[PDB]
């Protein structure tokens, strides 16, 4: 059965806090952008030929170009300083945990937000050959993360720096 | 507290 | 860039399905249940610093469905060209033997956004203690989905989690073992 989809998508974007806010109003149909409301602009520009005459209408409004301009205060900013404290100012813990997985040693990272994190294996650190998976978002406000290292092979440790933890996290390692 | 939101433009007026 | 705060709303024809979320740097904040006319904390804790009148986001819903309508006029009814999803199923921890674990699967690039997700242990459909988020979305305007099955692990189970998508020529199970 055929099938037609609408998206909405209203963006606010926040460059260091409410200091420095854009706004923008992206409409979809069956996936394709056709219309949008760039702060930045302060009018609406169409993306493909449907949304020529959409863009069209709304601009020739006044009083639609001035609410869509005060988006920025009236919703952009009042959000940010709704959600500041359980979202922007949230701090869970990493759970740091080192296994071996031929030679490659993995320092497993879990349940830490936000997602800014600096990991370094070390007696002086070693910075080449240290490959990762990468920043994993779980979908559930945590993050895990995998850091490797391509050893032949001593004592090996895994430094593990974040928002949350005022002192850096250490697990050591040896095999037996 | 309260959360707020964008709302849609119509794109005609019936 | 420091902080993105996205509003993603969406209405599907003919199914007349819609759902309002927020979205928190690539998690979500919350969602509207269209059914119940419920704001839905992606965290119960969330629900205690902030608070969202379900009715705006319903009524938002409701335009949606009206321009739709409009749009889909201005095409000539073209559809939408179905993206069919790629699938995976991992663990959010290192697994343990008998040890408490959450078995996730997810959905991802897909449209439109319907999907039949179903969980498996050793043949036989499970629906004890799962959960779901709703359709999520991604930059390139496709959805991704996450499916969770908690599980106690051991060394006999075996897991798999069925999807169905109008784009897949065949309904994709992906296995997991541990």
């Amino acid at each position: 059965q055929p099938r037609f989809l609408w998206q909405g998508k209203y963006k606010c974007h926040f460059f260091n806090g409410t200091e420095r806010v854009q706004f923008l109003e992206r409409l979809f149909y069956n996936q394709e952008e056709f219309v949008r409301f760039d702060s930045d602009v302060g009018e609406y520009r169409a993306v493909t030929e449907l949304g020529r005459p959409v863009a069209e209408s709304w601009n020739s409004q006044k009083d639609i170009l001035e609410d869509r301009r005060g988006q920025v205060d009236t919703v952009c900013r009042h959000n940010y300083g709704v959600g500041e404290s359980f979202t922007v100012q949230r701090r869970v813990h990493p759970e740091v945990t080192v296994y071996p997985a031929h030679n490659l040693l993995v320092c497993s990272v879990s349940g830490f937000y936000p997602g800014s994190i600096e990991v370094r294996w070390f007696g002086q650190e070693e910075k080449a050959g240290v490959v990762s998976t990468g920043l994993i978002q779980n979908g559930d406000w945590t993050f895990q993360t995998l850091v490797m290292l391509e050893t032949v092979p001593e004592v090996y440790t895994c430094q593990v720096e974040h928002p949350s933890v005022m002192s850096p996290l250490t697990v050591e390692w040896r095999a037996r | 507290s309260k959360m707020r939101m964008a709302t849609p433009l119509l794109m005609q007026a019936g | 860039e420091e902080h993105v705060i996205i509003q993603a709303e969406f209405y599907l024809n003919p199914d007349q399905s819609g759902e309002f979320m927020f979205d928190f740097d690539g998690d979500e904040i919350f969602h509207v249940d269209m059914a119940k006319k419920e704001t839905v904390w992606r965290l119960e804790e969330f629900g205690r610093f902030a608070s969202f009148e379900a009715q705006g986001a319903l009524a938002n819903i409701a335009v949606d469905k009206a321009n739709l309508e409009i749009m889909t006029k201005r095409s000539n009814y073209t559809p939408i060209t179905n993206v069919p999803p790629e699938v995976t199923v991992l663990t959010n921890s290192p697994v343990e033997l008998r040890e408490p674990n959450v078995l996730i699967c997810f959905i991802d690039k897909f449209t439109p956004p319907v999907v039949n997700v179903t969980w498996l242990r050793n043949g036989k459909p499970v629906t004890t203690g799962v959960s779901e988020t709703v359709f999520l979305p991604r930059e390139d305007h496709l959805f991704r989905k996450f499916h969770y099955l908690p599980f106690l692990p051991s060394t006999e189970d075996v897991y798999d989690c069925r999807v169905e998508h109008w784009g897949l020529d065949e309904p994709l199970l992906k296995h997991w073992e541990f």
